[PDB]
RNA sequence: AGGGUGAAAAGAACCCCCAUCGGGGAGUGAAAUAGAACAUGAAACCGUAAGCUCUCAAGCAGUGGGAGGGGGACCAGACC
RNA sequence: AACCCAGAGCUAGCUGGUUCUCCCCGAAAUGCGUUGAGGCGCAGCAGUUGACUGGACAUCUAGGGGUAAAGCACUGUUUCG
RNA sequence: GGCCAGUGAGACGAUGGGGGAUAAGCUUCAUCGUCGAGAGGGAAACAGCCCGGAUCACCAGCUAAGGCCCCUAAAUGACCGCUCAGUGAUAAAGGAGGUAGGGGUGCAGAGACAGCCAGGAGGUUUGCCUAGAAGCAGCCACCCUUGAAAGAGUGCGUAAUAGCUCACUGAUCGAGCGCUCUUGCGCCGAAGAUGAACGGGGCUAAGCGGUCUGCCGAAGCUGUGGGAUGUAAAAAAACAUCGGUAGGGGAGCGUUCCGUGUUAGGGAGAAACGCGUGCGUGAGCCGCGUUGGACGAAGCGGAAGCGAGAAUGUCGGCUUG
RNA sequence: UCGGAGAGAGGCUCGGUGAAAUAGACAUGUCUGUGAAGAUGCGGACUACCUGCACCUGGACAGAAAGACCCUAUGAAGCU
RNA sequence: UUCACAUCGACGGGAAGGUUUGGCACCUCGAUGUCGGCUCUUCGCCACCUGGGGCUGUAGUAUGUUCCAAGGGUUGGGCUGUUCGCCCAUUAAAGCGGUACGUGAGCUGGGUUCAGAACGUCGUGAGACAGUUCGGUCCAUAUCCGGUGUGGGCGUUAGAG
RNA sequence: CGCUGGGUAGCCAAGUGCGGAGCGGAUAACUGCUGAAAGCAUCUAAGUAGUAAGCCCACCCCAAGAUGAGUGCUCUCCUA
């Protein structure tokens, strides 16, 4: 789960750490999308966007 | 996969390595499948003058044995950039591809020549 | 060391190949994919045929994840 | 100082092996003796069963033995004046 | 208190002491913990070190130790500073203004230090010793004079002198210089055996030191379900235990035979092999196809010569070189 | 001391007959380090197409031999 | 001579390496054959000779010490079972050490803990003694790993020379 | 081969012939110049020049089975 986001941070812009990513869900208050629900990186990309959004507004 | 150039004059070495690594393998693109290659098969275009930042340029390690009694032959950092300075990056990347067999196809994406140039114009750098 | 084909042997004429050793048929019997090594006849071992894997790959090598391929599915539904 | 049989399947605190399954708890390799110390007996430690506000951690009160440290009047050593 | 045990040559790490050179995973005692009778995570790979100590399932989260460039998941994240050794990934006494920070002291435009120019005298050729030694083998003495300065005196040198240089002072240039103390990171001293005392690559940074945040990260923990043992209340809530050798204790399956059976199942048919991979905690059971040829046997109990892949086993058959 | 050449019986190839010591299981490379501390199978790394024949023959503490050496067990067998 | 360090260097000290002498005796007495010689080597270093350098109480020719470097090379005999050592005669010099003191699944097995025998010594004796002496059977066509060489296929892709 | 003697081809030797080199790139020890910090001085800390039989290369054998399986020349096949 943590390679199949690895190699899909490698190309946004948080190049920092998806712990980042993962701690502004934490300070949020998604307790969903979790490293099973990461598939949505593979597949449609479009939802896995919006999160990508989210997490800079909180952090 | 695409492909993607890069040039290597500047870079210190060793530092691109681990850079260059991920996308001979798809660590950069949506690699859900460590059993399967992929990645772009992005390509060195000079890797004759680069750079090495330090004093290894000239006493750095690279050793080797052919089995044979004597081997040992050993070799300075400079030798390479003087004979065959196409491994100094082959080399390099080597050690950083992982598996055995596997890794071995992720190499054999990546090219370095001379510099300058590169026999590739058919495939949209 | 070495047990019992079947109820009774009718335990195999004749025919074909071979050196008139051996076998296959024709017949007998409910059965010889029971016939003198013979009942039921597994395993160790030794082969043929079929599907898959198998030359740039190594360490008591299975296991977890896991593509493809040869078949079997359900009037998709993603499985054996 | 035999061959064969018989008591002798002699003896063998030696060594090796010792063939279905689940549940619960759980050792020791120390002491005291042993021509005894690769052996065991008793006790300690383990398991089971039948009786007992019996114990353990912590706080407070209430003593001694006197290591470390220090000292070194005394015992045994010790340089300068 | 009673029944059945097992084990008495254990090892290692930390700590406190005897033996040995306070040399050994060496040996002999005490204490704690681990291994030994509990995995796993981490130290590359090392049972005994560290964390944590496994009823089970689960493409479920959060953590400990250890880490976060790649190789195996995870910060070339932020701020300040040093090292620039690749030291960090072995190694001492000792040696060197390599170097950062803090404090203090001596000389110093009545002008110091480095450099340049010049002087560096006389008695004492000193005494003693010696073949000779007149700064300069050695011993003793080491005061005095003339001056701005010059010690009967450092190193070289001669058979003995001579000669050169130095201590000291003046002039010139001319500005701060030199030497210690406390403290951090480093250099040389470190050469031995088929190439590798960072895991590899690689690296002056992903080094180290100080501060802060997040994450990777164990059958640990949390969460949900299932199985087993034990305990009162009670609208309500369920807590806790389950690594395990030798051993002890508590429950069962299956095999041959017998009693209950010439009842019942079978020639519309045991046995040998497959399959349904359903079922039980498990060894297994049930049903069934094929082959095959005869009986076997459901349930409880009773009586057993009660199921071994190893005792250089025994018998027979069959591989390999 | 530098041995060479040649003639025979084997060795090599083919045809016929046709063994053994031994062996838990194999897809049983090297090296450094590590490891009840001189393992190919641990870890890192390097090297290396798959599979025979002939020969040389170090490793697998190879094979045969529960060693005749030492010690242990108030064993045994002879002798003085 | 003088002068401490050309060379050497008392009284003492700090380390490296590790082949000596020991301890340990941790893994092997259901065993891994001891030494030496012979055959054939491998690696490292504080290499003796050849080469490149500093100092030298080094004039030269020759030496002493130290640093880098081993690329290479590095002896034939008398006596003994001996490594070693001594002796005679050379070479530029005629090295050390590890590799279970290289090497017996190769030879040699001369020495030495197998049975015989004899002298000296010890015990009354049987015997014994890290005293000496004579004689005294140590096998094997090897799969694999690892080598010296040479082939059978296939893959480099249209098939071959 | 009974003994003994000589000898062609080939195979070997005490036979014959030749290479162990020089010349370069880059260095160890050391010798160097100019010139810093420590306005002197000093090999550098910054810039350069010499330097052994070591290392690389030069000579020789193998060598794209170095499957990152190269390069160059030439030849054969266009029936449904």
């Amino acid at each position: 789960w943590i390679t199949r986001i690895n190699a899909a941070i490698r190309e946004r812009g948080v190049y920092y750490n998806y712990s980042k990513f993962i701690h502004d869900l934490y300070k949020r208050q998604l307790l969903l999308n979790r490293k099973i629900l990461a598939q949505i990186a593979i597949l449609n990309p479009n939802c896995i966007y919006m999160i990508y959004n989210e997490i800079i507004k909180k952090e | 996969k695409k492909w993607y150039v890069v040039d290597a004059t500047d870079l210190i070495l060793g530092r691109m390595a681990s850079t260059i690594a991920i996308h001979i393998r798809g660590k950069n693109l949506a690699s859900y499948t460590p059993s399967v290659d992929m990645g772009a098969f992005v390509i060195v275009v000079n890797a004759d003058k680069v750079a090495v930042s330090g004093k290894k340029r000239t006493q750095k390690l690279y050793r080797r044995h052919s089995g044979r009694p004597g081997g040992l032959k050993e070799e300075t950092f400079d030798q390479l950039q003087k004979r065959i300075p196409e491994r100094i990056i082959e080399h390099a990347v080597r050690g950083m591809l992982p598996k055995g067999r596997l890794g071995r196809y992720l190499f054999n994406h990546l090219k370095v020549y001379k510099g300058a140039e590169h026999p590739h114009q058919a495939q949209q750098p």
